């Protein structure tokens, strides 16, 4: 007698519209923060050999 | 050069070792491949993307 069947919700998708993507770890449906430091540029080579 | 030298009179001589200096096979090393430092570009104009 007119039983209300509710819709099952979607759990809005990952890898979506605003998705900072990195392959092994989980992505972010948000804003994030990246850094350009001068501590690193160390132990990487062929990019600054005398700079 | 000298191979053995004692006095200005008595000394043996031997020619220098042959040292061929030219470019590489296939001109390797003329051009910067595999670089983030010296990266050449083939980019289109108007859509300037590399």
């Amino acid at each position: 007698m007119e039983v209300y069947v509710p819709p099952p919700r979607v759990m809005a998708p990952t890898e979506g519209r605003n998705s900072i993507s990195y392959n092994p770890i989980a992505p972010l449906q948000d804003t994030t923060h990246i850094y350009i430091i001068d501590n690193k540029t160390s132990d990487i080579e062929n990019l600054n050999i005398h700079k | 050069h000298f191979a053995d030298f004692v006095d200005d009179r008595r000394a043996t001589a031997a020619g220098n070792r042959p040292n061929y200096i030219g470019f590489r096979d296939n001109f390797i090393g003329m051009m910067y491949y595999n670089s983030g430092s010296n990266t050449g570009s083939f980019s289109s104009q108007t859509q300037q993307l590399n």
